[PDB]
C-alpha cells in the first residue's frame, strides 16, 4: 500500500547502510589480502 | 640401501606412457619459448602421476585437484600469477567453478578429453578470458586407435551441434533491427 | 627389513630456493601405513645361504662376518 | 502417413505463433528516439558498456512483452550486470519493487550480494545462507511487504 | 542436411534467445588456436587394452569397460604400481 516517493526515501537509506557495509567488506578483504602478501625473516 | 631394497625408476613413469612422452617433449618446447602450461585431467590419479613425472623432470607445478578448499584456491591463484618460476599448474576440468582467474598461463594442454565440449571450453576461458595478454594455443593429447578418438569425436559432433543450433542464428537485435 | 629409504624433500618445499642441491618427490597419495601382499621366488639355496652367512640383524656383527 | 502430416501442421502452427511473436519483438525495439528506446536508470549508479544497454533494452522489451528468455552472452559479458540494470530499470520506472527471486550457485551467492550491493545499494539485499536455525531465524517476518526486495539464495 | 529444418529451429528459438560472442563483442581479444597431438601407446598399455578389449566379450557392461580403457590411455600405474622389491 506504500507509494513510489516512500520507496525511494527507504531506497536512499537502504542505499547508505548498503554503501557503509561495501566499504566496510571491501576494506576488510584488502587487509587480509595484503597481511596474506607478507613475508619477513630475522637477523 | 641399494643391495637391500630396490624401488622403481622414476624413468619408467614416462616409458610406460606415451602421453607422458609426448608431453615431455611439449612442456620441454614450451618452456624453452618461454611460456606457462595449464594440464586439465579429468582424473586425480593421473594428478598424482602428472607429479610424479613433472616433479621427476623438474618442472614446478601447483595442484588445484577439486578437493582443496576454498579459501586456499584464491591463494593458489594469486600465487600462480604472480610467480614466474611455477611452470605449469595441473588442474580437473570439473572442478574450480567460474571464478578462477588464470590469466598468467598462455598454453592449456588437455591431458584426456572430456565427453562434454563445455567444461574444455570452461576450462580453456579459464586462461582465455577478456584481460589476457598473449596468443592462447590448446593442446589436445589423443592416444591413437582407442577411446580417446571416439571421445573427441563425439566432442566435434557435440560442438557442431552447438554450431548449428546457437551459433548459427546471430541472436542479436541486429537481426530483429535490421 | 627396517629398511628406511630417503626419497626426497617434499615438492612443496620446492621453490624456496633456487639451488639447494636436493631431488624434489611429491607427496604420496596413498596411506601412511600400508600392508601389500607379494609371491616370492626363493629357492632352497638362497634359504641355506640366508641362515650360513646371515646378513638380516643389520647389527656390528654380521657386518663384521 | 497421416503422422508426418500432423506433425507437420502442429510445427507450422508453432511456428507461426513464433513468428508472430518475433514479429511484435521487432516493431517493439523499432521504437525511434543507437536509438535505443529505455534510457539508463537512475538508481543504477554504475557505466554501462554499449552492447549491455542493448541487452538491458532487450530485457525490458521482453518484460513488456511478457515472454521469458535465456540471456546466453558468453562468459564475462556481464549478464549479471545486465540482470541488475533490468531491476533497477523495472523497479525505478515500472515501480517493480516486487519481491525478486535470484537461484545462484552456492561459490558465486557472496559475489552476487556484492555486486548487487555495489550497483544498486538501494535494494534491500536478503541472502539466504546458514543452517536451519539461521534460515529461519532470517526468515521470520519477511511475508511483510517491503520487507525484502531482492532474495538470492543457492 | 536439410536446412530448412534448421531455419524453422532458428525461428522457434529466436524470440527467446539472446546471444553473443566475444569474438563480435570484445573487440582487444587475443586469438586462440587449438592443436590434437596423437599419441601412441606402450607395450603394457596395450597389454592391457588388449585384455580389456577380450573382457568384453564372455560380467563388466560396456561402461565399466569403457572407464577401464580411459584409464588405461591415462596411465598404466593406475591399476598396479610397478613393485617395489626387497628380499624374503
Ligand atoms: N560496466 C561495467 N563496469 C565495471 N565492471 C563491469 C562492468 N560490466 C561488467 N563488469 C565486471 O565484469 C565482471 C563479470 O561480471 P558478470 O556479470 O558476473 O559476468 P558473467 O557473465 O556473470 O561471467 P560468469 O559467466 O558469471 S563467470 C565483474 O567483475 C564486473 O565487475
Ligand atoms: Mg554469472
Amino acid at each position: 500500500p506504500l507509494t513510489q516517493e516512500e520507496l525511494l526515501r527507504e531506497a536512499k537509506i537502504t542505499e547508505e547502510l548498503n554503501l557503509r557495509s561495501l566499504e566496510t567488506y571491501e576494506r576488510l578483504e584488502a587487509d587480509k589480502k595484503k597481511q596474506v602478501h607478507k613475508k619477513r625473516k630475522c637477523p | 640401501c641399494n643391495m637391500r631394497t630396490q624401488f622403481p625408476d622414476l624413468r619408467l613413469i614416462q616409458y610406460d606412457c606415451g602421453k607422458l612422452q609426448t608431453l615431455a617433449v611439449l612442456l620441454r618446447q614450451l618452456k624453452a619459448e618461454g611460456h606457462r602450461v595449464l594440464i586439465f585431467t579429468q582424473m586425480t590419479r593421473m594428478l598424482d602421476v602428472l607429479e610424479q613425472f613433472l616433479t621427476y623432470h623438474g618442472h614446478l607445478y601447483l595442484r588445484l585437484d577439486g578437493s582443496t578448499r576454498v579459501e586456499q584456491r584464491q591463494a593458489l591463484m594469486e600465487r600462480f600469477n604472480a610467480d614466474k618460476r611455477i611452470f605449469c599448474f595441473i588442474l580437473s576440468t570439473r572442478s574450480g567453478g567460474v571464478g578462477v582467474n588464470l590469466t598468467g598461463a598462455d598454453t592449456v594442454v588437455f591431458y584426456d578429453s572430456d565427453w562434454n565440449p563445455t567444461m574444455d571450453a570452461q576450462a580453456q576461458d579459464r586462461c582465455h578470458r577478456i584481460g589476457q595478454t598473449r596468443d592462447v594455443h590448446i593442446y589436445r593429447l589423443i592416444s591413437e586407435r582407442t577411446v580417446e578418438e571416439n571421445i573427441l569425436k563425439k566432442a566435434n559432433q557435440k560442438r557442431m551441434l552447438g554450431d548449428m543450433a546457437i551459433e548459427g542464428g546471430n541472436f542479436t537485435t541486429a537481426y530483429f533491427k535490421q | 627389513s627396517g629398511a628406511v629409504k630417503r626419497q626426497g624433500r617434499c615438492d612443496t618445499y620446492a621453490t624456496e630456493f633456487d639451488l639447494e642441491a636436493e631431488e624434489y618427490v611429491p607427496l604420496p597419495k596413498g596411506d601412511v601405513h600400508k600392508k601389500k601382499e607379494i609371491i616370492q621366488d626363493v629357492t632352497l639355496h638362497d634359504l641355506d645361504v640366508a641362515n650360513a652367512r646371515p646378513q638380516g640383524g643389520q647389527d656390528i656383527l654380521s657386518m663384521m662376518g | 502417413e497421416k503422422r508426418k502430416k500432423a506433425l507437420d501442421l502442429h510445427l507450422d502452427f508453432i511456428v507461426g505463433q513464433t513468428e508472430k511473436y518475433s514479429d511484435l519483438l521487432s516493431q517493439s525495439l523499432n521504437q525511434p528516439l543507437t536509438q535505443v528506446k529505455t534510457p539508463i536508470p537512475l538508481l543504477l549508479r554504475g557505466q554501462l558498456r554499449e552492447y549491455q544497454h542493448i541487452g538491458l533494452d532487450w530485457l525490458v522489451t521482453m518484460y513488456e512483452k511478457k515472454l521469458n528468455g535465456i540471456l546466453a552472452d558468453e562468459m564475462g559479458l556481464g549478464k549479471t550486470i545486465q540482470t541488475i540494470s533490468l531491476l533497477a530499470h523495472l523497479a525505478c520506472e515500472k515501480g517493480n519493487w516486487g519481491p525478486h527471486l535470484i537461484i545462484v550457485p552456492t561459490s558465486v551467492m557472496l559475489n552476487w550480494e556484492m555486486e548487487l550491493k555495489r550497483w544498486c545499494p538501494s535494494f534491500k539485499i536478503l541472502t539466504y545462507y546458514g543452517a536451519q536455525k539461521e534460515r529461519k531465524l532470517k526468515r521470520q517476518g519477511w511475508t511483510k511487504p517491503n520487507a525484502f526486495h531482492v532474495c538470492i539464495t543457492s | 542436411y536439410n536446412e530448412g529444418l534448421v531455419k524453422r529451429l532458428h525461428k522457434v528459438l529466436r524470440p527467446f534467445l539472446l546471444r553473443r560472442v566475444k569474438v563480435d563483442v570484445e573487440k582487444q581479444m587475443p586469438k586462440k588456436y587449438e592443436h590434437v597431438i596423437r599419441c601412441r601407446l606402450s607395450k603394457r598399455q596395450r597389454c592391457l587394452y588388449d585384455d580389456f578389449m577380450a573382457q568384453t566379450t564372455t560380467f563388466m557392461s560396456v561402461i565399466n569397460i569403457l572407464m577401464q580403457l580411459r584409464k588405461v590411455c591415462n596411465h598404466p600405474n593406475l591399476f598396479d604400481p610397478r613393485p617395489v622389491t626387497s628380499p624374503f
